């Protein structure tokens, strides 16, 4: 009957592909754009929240996962906030096991076997929300990226979301700065990748903007509309 | 094989090609078959209005309820349909008592709101329990009330998606009521011109004649609780339109 | 697995449940059985479509279950799904013996197994039960009560019924000749072989093709006697005679 | 155990089995109720007039408690399995809240019935659409139906089943303030209601009467043969 | 320890009860009804040990108004006599057993008058008269001595009376007032309580 | 061929295929290749991890997975299945260790988890993996063992193996080699030169090498292979590639 | 036989004020005749206006401090705010509550700013009951610190004796003073006075040693 | 601890003490011990103290719960029998829950005893705790239903008073309360070093 | 374990400059009976800490395949992370716990001793989760008979070197053997360094017995 091999998730195309995991994929591409660096004591998000009218407040995108870790959501935000509420269980029963933080790249395998599950059972769906994961451990600054496919990649900067190839192009161009650069240089970096997402009609501004930052000495803030503003002067 | 039918060829939690949930948008398609309401959260209150779609004279309006207390104060004004919604305000009435009762403080809109919300897509088929949902909530609810952080409103759509609002119109006319608060909402209006600004894009939008029994109109102030107007109190401010 | 689903327990789209209209139509394929309410007994006749001759009849009864105490019921439809509803029925009148040490209200016995019926039509996505059954029974609420059942969970007291093949003409054949509140065991025995001679056309109605099974009332006791072949065959030639009288 | 989602959202946002349920109650008995001053009024249609049935046995007016009664339209057996859940709610109400449930309550149970089988999984809405009538402890006499969607409203009088929309627009065309000054008019009006659809007079009507402090009383064929005489000699002015 | 007491008459049943609820060495109340009116024509005289009593009683009160609405016919006293054993001893071997001991009086039209004592084994016994606690011992003596069969219903208040003046005259503890209520062909009707 | 039959692994074609395992298969087969050479002193692993994009960290999405104390693992296809089937054969190594008491043999290791991934090739409510990897071990009582497991769930001990797009110039290349006279220091470097050959500079631009052996050079260790041998291993493959 | 529980000493005091809150324990850890070690501190700090007493056995007052920290931190993650002294409060007698039938033996003070600026101290039981106090001292020398407090701090059984407010300075040579003396009393106390002072700048930290055996 | 409740023609009065013990030593004298359960309906907390706070606690919830769904406000009958339901499900378990529930609603002035043992009784006077008994002597001894208010202020503080006198376990402060149609009141604090200067003369 | 069968008596540690020392007996007493005479009752969890436990040797045992296990897991992942000793002090403290809530103790008493990051670590943990850190630790009868002189040193003397550690641990074994009925001469000791962890023994304590002939 219909086209059999898009329904579900555990039925493979006879090209070898599932196309519920594409479509999830897809999901993520139609979020707004996020954007996330790494300096070599520093790892930055900075997310463009958008805003469903002009009497909206946008919505939130950069979320706390621990004392020392962070994530920028894209895609659906229901499943986003249960994956974060996930990571932080898995980060709070690290601190009461064992008495230290959780590694960053123990948890983000712990999110990529958790959304793997669903990927083989009958009537489950891919989590279709992809998460930008900025974190500082022992092995000093960490950015992931995880996708619906619950494939997860450790980046230097990473760009997810709509109009998220400019991001990535941008910081393609100016990665060799990134790991000298210090936290104000490192999140107008940020901002420059996230702008060249907007289209030619808008800028960044204290309201559609927020950003998260966690470092040697600093505990993850996500910093808002006020707080932003140091950040945003000197751009352009 | 046969007589089988296209309406169960796709699971619940099955991904459009556009990577939008079907269930969740047809949910949002439902939506736009609710009653329009209107909420506009001023700097001294927040203020819900609601049509109460009567389809005869021999329905009485004040068992129409579409909109709730959660608590002294929040509201919730809901859109779409009004079945679907007693399950979210009983959760959010739970969670606030459960959170009283826990900490001893009133529990923050943004929090009832996110609470609430999370049930929005907790929905699916035989890998959960029997007491599992099967399809999205077919309502969009505006949650508005006093907390710490001041007057707040809120909206929430089947997806899960809760948002902020300064002023927010779900239903059928939501576009129109829309625009309509856009051209007049102004950061530092009053609980009154909210009011009858809100009553206005009623009159605008509603099929109905505006009265004191085709509406429903409740306001949570910084001061008193969850307010429900009444005739000879709806009537005061139905008047100057 | 959503593909191989048959999707038993659905609404149609003008409102209607398929899998028991379906049910429905194999009753009406099935054997006759009528019950009839008399003022001092109640009866069921039932047709017996098996009538092969190297069949050995063992049993009391081959469509006639005794249910309790006071209490009888035929079947029409599918037999195996019949007898898990005479064992459900036999069970629940147990269980209300044990729980207040008194026999069960037709009424009672009845209304659970509808809605035992009722759950498989609501929820599961099992099949239906594709057996109407036919009640026959006594207590001291009522009196002699006739009771109908169907797949969907409907049941209804009745004074006089027929569920099986030919069933609107038996229907029609009760309606004109069914006298209220005036017809006796053997008028009501009487009515019955007639009703299933103008029923059982193709086999022009012998002792050996029809089951009848008599409730009445003695010294406080029911009793539930099937009827035996002699009285049968008294039965249908009385009738016979009142055929050729009819030409006088 | 069954999982599977029968309820699901179609395109343009309806829910199919709910309609479906909606159209098997357009197909049920006509059922119209009326709230009086002092008297509760509901009445069914009896299409199924056959004279060899104990009428006992088929009645569409359920008392779910001692003050709150009901009449349904659509499938007898879901209606059945409601009615008992009703009860069984009543008299659990009763032990623990020490007072008789007021109508809205039995109501909203009904109608939470109705709404969860409507989105829970492996099973389909209840394909019955109810008039829960009753009063109160207050003395204030209610009203109220619940749809297989799952919504109650409150309502001065109602129909539902086949035969709604005529039997509604003749309610909103004779429902005064003068038609339930007394018992007999409250009376008259449902059996007028009644009339605009039943094939014949009297012999298809099954009428039930709630009052203050009393139980449900069915009105015998008798009092419904000298009551539709009397509106025969008021239509005949 | 509290106190029951039922006498069946040839057309119906004579219950009494003490109205004492005491929870220590005070009585914290003086006008307790412990009979529980589970029909028109049913009465359950429930005692033992607190908590118990109350939701056992109301437990089987609130089945047998279901059956009551389910069916449209009252169960008869045997029967409710039956399904309260039932339950209770159901609940004898559960984790949370009922200790209680009861008295369920009624009248059918047809069985006519019925007595039936229940200990919080569950242990049924149709008898002409019974009774409960520790003033069973003094009051059930007389009972014996002056009970015959076609009692009026006057003569078994008398006799009722003499129990309790028994009690009040022999038994330690202090039950002033006692409820008194008969189960006749038209229902149940509560009689003035005696009082010393 | 399908269309009808291809729905699910509970299902056979006409022609006794199931078709949901062959598309496990077509896969894996298009994922960048891995080989495996097993010689005297153990077994080298090599993989040809594409670099999507070059804003990744070098050694993001590794390919070889470490699945106990002595036990590597090669694996092509999905990655998501492939960490899964990671974490399934490291739960049977400790659950084989915590029940018998010493380190699980890779004959069993492999054969549990090849039927671990069968069952995923009976029932239409899972999927079958879409990875195949291999597992390489050395004890000094057992010698150096190579295992596969595909979709399928077969398992079987090899010489030599590869896994991935180009599977069969792979083996075309390893054949030519001597595995059974060599050893680990030579078959990293020989490795490197096979893994270079059969990639596609055109199609697929850049790769990163990753190594790892486990053998009496590493006492039975599974090691990423040292900075220093791989890079003189590409730089003998870089040579030899001319 | 296997007792969950043993008594590991250890005592706690909390003063509330105008403007300030004070909390103060030994650091002896001890059990049976014997000493754990001598710089056991037994005051939490639950955030910056928030600071707990543990006393009792130790195993549990390690899991309930663990507890409430995990809890702390769920609060600020889902309700975007830190958690006030009475919520603190009340959260920890739900917590209490949730093993009534395998008590914690923990006696819990928590001393610390309220919404308004001033000191709150909250007294607990192994429990849960919890009420607000102006001072409360618990552990094993709750009977030796208790009364001497009620007669300065409340004034009681004192007459023509002005109520002067209470202010830092006294306050702190009061727990230092009720400590010395509980010290040459009650064999569990001792070692060093950890005193943590909850004032608007934030948490102070004092130790002052006193006698070893 | 003691605590008393009696129902007259201008409502119910809730006084108690302030005194908790454990064992004999005093642990605080400042107890409040008559549970605020919501504006317009009281509790008492005799027993164990955190057994009483938390149930009433829950049934505060429970109660606004109530209200919530049904629109119209809880009664003290449905009130009591949610405790005592509550309570029952942990019989035996060793709760020490001693409550009287006080308000006013539609059936007039309400007071119900619950306890952990199972009871729930309706009555015009109640006094739960262990100086219990010295309150109902004098409670007894003074009672009326046509009471005016300051009596029965007076005679609940003066009975809390000699049940202080008497019961070592009882002392502290005599806080009393008083529902009325409209809510409840505190009206006094009152020491029992200053009652026992008002008392001696 | 409701009650233990084989148990190990008293360890010891100290902290010193640069590491902490842990001593214990190859003794599994069942017990009056001295049953097994050559048992390790030390581990070696990592790199960075080690753990000498008292009590059930059964449980110890146990323990010591779920922490062995754990640390195999760990070096599995190879991600430059690795448990500290105050991890496995904590991971062994809320185990602890977790088992005497459930009624079922690990009749053990531990002492976890590390050295990560240039700071030495020695911890207490006991089978009703009592946890805490001193320089220097003694368990069982330990705590009567050898943990006096280690705290008459480490007060006066708060650091000492390794040799100084070393010699104290030895004395105190001494005692220990003098005065302990379920003492064995034969003991371990283990140290951990910047170098790691190393287990030295069976060693044997001289022993004095000169007042054997003042006694008369
Ligand atoms: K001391």
């Amino acid at each position: 009957f219909r086209n059999q091999y898009d329904n579900d998730v555990t039925v493979w195309s006879p090209q070898g592909r599932i196309h519920q995991i594409e479509y999830a994929m897809e999901a993520v591409k139609q979020g707004s754009a996020t954007v996330g660096l790494k300096s070599k004591t520093h790892a930055v998000l900075v997310a463009l929240k958008r805003a469903q009218s002009e009497l909206a407040a946008h919505q939130k995108k950069i979320l706390h996962v621990d004392n020392h870790i962070g994530i920028s959501i894209a895609g659906l935000t229901a499943d986003a906030r249960l994956l974060c509420n996930f990571m932080r269980q898995e980060c709070l029963d690290s601190r009461f096991v064992f008495d230290r933080p959780l590694p960053v790249s123990r948890l983000v395998s712990l999110i990529g076997s958790k959304t793997q599950i669903p990927t083989q059972r009958y009537g489950r769906r891919p989590y279709g929300v992809g998460l930008l994961i900025a974190g500082y451990d022992d092995m000093g600054p960490h950015i992931f990226q995880t996708c619906p496919s619950a494939n997860y990649f450790d980046c230097r900067a990473m760009s997810i979301g709509a109009r998220s190839q400019s991001a990535r192009t941008y910081l393609e161009r100016h990665m060799s700065e990134f790991m000298e650069c210090n936290l104000n240089e490192l999140v107008k970096h940020g901002l420059r990748a996230l702008r060249e997402t907007l289209p030619a009609e808008q800028d960044l501004t204290t309201k559609n903007v927020s950003i998260g930052i966690v470092g040697k000495d600093l505990e993850f803030t996500i910093y808002d509309d006020d707080d932003v503003s140091p950040f945003l002067e000197g751009l352009e | 094989m046969f007589l089988t039918r296209s309406e169960y060829d796709r699971g619940v939690n099955t991904f459009s090609p556009e990577g939008r949930l079907f269930q969740v948008e047809y949910a949002i398609e439902a939506i736009k078959l609710g009653s329009t309401a209107i909420g506009i959260q001023t700097s001294e209150g927040v203020c819900l209005a609601v049509e109460k779609r009567i389809t005869s004279p021999l329905m009485e309006p004040s068992s129409i309820e579409k909109i709730v207390e959660i608590d002294a104060h929040i509201g919730c004004a809901m859109s779409g349909l009004i079945a679907d919604a007693k399950t979210l305000i009983d959760k959010a009435r739970v969670e606030t008592q459960n959170h009283w009762f826990t900490y001893n403080e009133t529990m923050t809109v943004e929090s009832v709101t996110q609470a609430v919300s999370n049930l929005a897509l907790q929905f699916g088929e035989e890998d959960a329990d029997p007491g599992a949902m099967s399809r999205p909530f077919g309502v969009a609810l505006l949650f508005g009330g006093v907390d710490e952080k001041g007057p707040q409103l809120f909206h929430m759509d089947p997806s899960g998606t809760f948002v902020q609002c300064d002023a927010r119109a779900i239903g059928s006319a939501s576009e129109g009521a829309q625009s309509s608060l856009q051209e007049v909402y102004h950061k530092s209006m009053t609980l009154k011109e909210a009011i009858k600004s809100s009553l206005i894009i009623l009159k605008q939008v509603m099929e109905e004649k505006l009265n004191a029994t085709n509406i429903e109109l409740a306001t949570v102030q910084p001061g008193q609780n969850f307010h429900m107007f009444t005739k000879e109190e709806l009537e005061e401010v139905i008047k100057d339109i | 697995s959503r593909r191989y689903d048959s999707r038993t327990t659905i609404f149609s789209p003008e409102g209607r449940l398929y899998q028991v209209e379906y049910a429905m139509e194999a009753i009406g394929h099935a054997g006759t059985c009528l019950g009839i309410l008399a003022n001092d007994g109640v009866l069921l006749a039932a047709e017996r479509r098996n009538i092969h001759k190297l069949l050995d009849e063992v049993f009391f009864s081959e469509k006639i279950y005794k249910l309790n105490e006071d209490m009888a019921c035929s079947v029409a439809g599918i037999t195996s799904d019949a007898n898990v509803l005479t064992n459900e029925l036999r069970l629940i009148a147990q269980r209300y013996l044990l729980q207040y040490q008194e026999p069960i209200p037709c009424e009672q016995l009845v209304t659970a197994l509808c809605d035992i019926k009722q759950a498989y039509t609501q929820f599961g996505g099992k099949r239906p039960f594709g057996v109407s059954l036919l009640y026959i029974g006594w207590d001291k609420h009522y009196g002699f009560q006739l009771y109908q059942s169907d797949p969907s969970g409907n049941y209804g007291g009745w004074k006089a019924t027929c569920i099986g093949n030919n069933s609107a003409a038996a229907v029609s054949m009760l309606k004109q000749d069914y006298k209220e509140g005036e017809m006796t065991l053997k008028s009501a025995l009487a009515l019955a072989i007639k009703v299933l001679n103008k029923t059982m056309d193709v086999s022009k109605l012998s002792a050996e093709k029809v089951e009848i099974a008599t409730l009445t009332r003695e010294n406080g006791k029911t009793v539930i006697r099937v009827l035996k072949q002699k009285e049968v065959e008294q039965l249908i030639k009385k009738h016979e005679e009142e055929e050729a009288k009819a030409e006088r | 155990s069954y999982d599977r989602a029968i309820t699901v959202f179609s395109p343009d946002g309806h829910l199919f089995q709910v309609e479906y349920a909606q159209e098997a109650v357009k197909k049920g008995s006509t059922a119209v109720g009326v709230r009086g001053r002092d008297i509760v009024v509901l009445g069914v249609e009896k299409k199924s007039v056959a004279k060899l049935q104990d009428e006992r046995t088929v009645r569409k007016i359920c008392a779910l408690d001692d003050n709150v009664c009901m009449a349904f339209a659509g499938l007898t057996a879901d209606a059945r399995i409601v009615i008992n859940r009703a009860r069984v709610e009543c008299q659990s109400h009763r032990l623990t809240v020490e007072d008789p449930v007021t109508v809205e309550y039995i109501t909203r149970y009904i109608a939470s019935l109705k709404q969860r089988y409507t989105q829970s999984n492996g099973r389909r809405p209840f394909g019955i659409s109810a008039l829960i009538v009753g009063f109160d402890f207050d003395g204030t006499p209610r009203l109220y139906q619940t749809d297989p969607s799952g919504t109650y409203h409150a309502w001065k009088a109602n129909a539902i089943g086949r035969g709604a929309k005529s039997v509604r627009e003749f309610l909103e065309k004779n429902y005064t303030d003068e038609a339930i000054e007394t018992d007999d008019l409250t009376i008259k009006l449902v059996i007028k209601a009644l009339l605009e659809v039943v094939q014949s007079g009297g012999k298809n009507i099954e009428l039930a009467v709630m009052r203050r402090d009393q139980s449900l009383k069915i009105l015998n064929p008798e009092e419904i043969e000298k009551y539709v005489a009397e509106i025969e000699k008021e239509k005949e002015e | 320890m509290e106190y029951l007491i039922g006498i069946q008459g040839p057309d119906y049943v004579l219950v009494a009860s003490d109205r004492v609820a005491a929870s220590n060495i005070v009585q914290m109340k003086d006008d307790h009804d412990k009979m529980f009116k589970m029909s028109e024509k049913i009465l359950l005289l429930c005692v033992g040990e607190a908590g118990d009593t109350v939701q056992f009683a109301e437990y089987i009160q609130k089945n047998v108004q279901l059956y009551k609405m389910r069916n449209g016919y009252e169960l008869s006293p045997t029967a409710a006599a039956n399904f309260t054993r039932r339950n209770l001893a159901d609940c004898l071997r559960s984790r949370t057993p009922y200790h209680v001991n009861l008295l369920l009086a009624g009248y059918d039209e047809h069985e006519g008058p019925a007595l039936y004592y229940m200990d919080y084994l569950a242990a049924l016994a149709k008898a002409p008269f019974a009774a409960h606690g520790y003033g069973a011992f003094l009051t059930l003596s007389i009972l014996d001595r002056y009970y015959t069969p076609t009692i009026s219903r006057e003569r078994a208040v008398e006799l009722l009376r003499k129990c309790l003046e028994e009690l009040q005259k022999r038994f330690i503890l202090n039950l002033p007032t006692f409820s008194v209520r008969i189960i006749d062909k038209n229902g149940i009707h509560d009689l003035d309580n005696i009082s010393f | 061929i399908g269309t009808g039959y291809d729905l699910s692994a509970s299902t056979f074609s006409p022609d006794g295929r199931v078709f949901q395992v062959e598309y496990a298969m077509k896969a894996v087969e298009n994922s960048s290749t891995a080989i495996g050479i097993r010689c005297k002193d153990g077994v080298v692993f090599g993989v040809e991890k594409l670099v999507l994009s070059k804003l990744y960290e070098e050694g993001s999405n590794k390919r070889l997975f470490n699945v106990d104390r002595h036990v590597g693992m090669a694996v092509a296809g999905l990655l998501a299945d492939a960490r899964s089937l990671a974490d399934i054969a490291r739960e049977e190594a400790s659950n084989f260790r915590s029940n018998f008491g010493y380190n699980i043999p890779l004959k069993h290791l492999a054969d549990r988890v090849a039927m671990y991934v069968h069952a995923y090739t009976l029932y239409s409510a899972v999927r079958p993996f879409g990875c195949s990897f291999m597992l390489g071990s050395y004890s000094v009582n057992d010698g150096a063992q190579l295992y596969m497991i595909d979709p399928s769930g077969v398992s079987y001990g090899y010489w030599g193996c590869a896994i991935g797009k180009a599977r069969q110039a792979a083996k075309t290349e390893i054949e030519k080699l001597q595995m059974k006279e060599m050893t680990c220091r030579d078959i990293v470097k020989e490795v490197a030169k096979i893994i270079y050959i059969v990639h596609d500079e055109v199609k697929d631009k850049a790769f990163e090498l990753e190594l790892s052996w486990v053998g009496e050079l590493t006492n039975g260790r599974h090691e990423i292979v040292p900075k220093d041998i791989r890079e003189e291993a590409e730089k003998y493959a870089k040579e030899s590639l001319k | 036989r296997f007792s969950p529980y043993v008594f590991n000493g250890g005592t706690i005091l909390a003063i509330a004020g105008e403007d300030f809150a004070i909390v103060a324990s030994d650091t002896r850890l001890s059990e049976g005749f014997s000493i754990h070690t001598r710089d056991s501190p037994k005051c939490y700090k639950l955030t910056d206006k928030t600071v707990i007493g543990c006393s009792g056995f130790h195993g549990d007052c390690l899991t309930l401090t663990k507890i409430i920290e995990a809890r702390l931190k769920m609060y600020k993650h889902s309700n975007n705010k830190a958690m006030t002294t009475g919520a603190i409060a009340a959260m920890l007698s739900t917590i209490l509550y949730s093993r009534r039938f395998f008590p914690y033996y923990v006696y819990n003070i928590i001393g610390g700013l309220d919404e308004e600026g001033k000191g709150a101290v909250y007294s607990f039981d192994p429990v849960g009951s919890y009420q607000r106090d102006s001072f409360k001292a618990g552990g094993s020398a709750s009977a030796m610190l208790q009364p001497l407090l009620d007669n300065q701090v409340g004034f009681k059984n004192m007459q023509n004796v002005e109520h002067v407010p209470l202010s830092l300075d006294r306050a702190m040579r009061l727990v230092k003073d009720v400590f010395i003396s509980a010290a040459e009393r009650d064999v569990y106390t001792g070692d060093a006075l950890r005193i943590c002072i909850v004032t608007k700048e934030g948490i102070r930290e004092e130790t002052v040693s006193l006698r070893k055996d | 601890t003691t605590t008393l409740a009696f129902k007259f023609r201008h409502g119910v009065i809730v006084a108690a003490d302030s005194r908790a013990t454990a064992g004999a030593y005093i642990a605080s004298q400042t107890v409040k011990k008559v549970i605020e359960i919501n504006p317009y309906l009281l509790g008492t907390m005799a027993g164990g103290a955190a057994d009483c706070s938390f149930w009433e606690r829950l049934l505060a919830r429970q109660c606004r719960i109530y209200e919530l769904r049904n629109k119209e406000r809880i009664s003290v009958a449905a009130a009591s029998k949610l405790l005592a339901n509550m309570v029952y499900q942990y019989k035996g378990m060793g709760l020490s829950m001693g409550t009287m529930i006080c308000g006013w609603d539609k059936r007039g002035p309400g007071l119900y005893y619950v306890d952990s043992e199972g009871n729930r009784i309706s009555g015009a006077t109640f006094s739960v705790g262990s100086g219990s008994v010295y309150a109902y002597g004098v409670m007894d001894r003074g009672y009326s239903y046509d009471l005016e208010v300051e009596q029965a202020y007076d005679l609940a503080r003066r009975a809390i008073y000699q049940a202080t006198y008497r019961d070592a376990y009882s002392g502290g402060a005599v806080n009393l309360y008083h529902v009325r149609e409209d809510g409840w009141i505190r009206v006094s604090s009152d020491n029992v070093a200053d009652l026992h200067e008002k008392y001696s003369g | 374990t409701q009650n233990p069968m084989v148990t190990g008596t008293s360890v010891l540690g100290v902290k010193f400059e640069g590491g902490v020392v842990i001593a214990a007996d190859m003794l599994g007493s069942y017990g009056s009976l001295a049953r097994f005479r050559n048992i390790s009752r030390i581990m070696r969890v990592n790199n960075s800490t080690m753990l000498g436990a008292s009590g059930d040797y059964a449980d110890f045992q146990y323990l010591k395949q779920v922490l062995g296990q754990m640390v195999i897991d760990e070096e599995l992942l190879g991600d430059g992370h690795s448990y500290s000793p105050r991890a496995i002090h904590s991971w062994l403290t809320r185990a602890m716990y977790s088992r005497r809530s459930k009624m079922n103790p690990l009749w053990n008493t531990m002492v976890i001793g590390g050295y990560a990051d240039g700071e030495s670590f020695l911890g207490y943990v006991d089978m009703l989760g009592v946890a805490y850190e001193a320089p220097s630790l003694a368990t069982g009868y330990g705590a009567y008979l050898a943990q006096p002189l280690l705290r008459e040193v480490l007060e006066k003397q708060p650091v000492l070197s390794q040799t100084e550690a070393r010699d104290l641990v030895e004395r105190c074994m001494r005692v220990l053997y003098y005065r302990d009925a379920r003492s064995y001469n034969r003991f371990q000791i283990a140290t951990v360094t910047e170098k790691g962890v190393e287990i030295e023994g069976p060693l044997s304590t001289e022993t004095n017995w000169d007042i054997a002939h003042m006694i008369s």
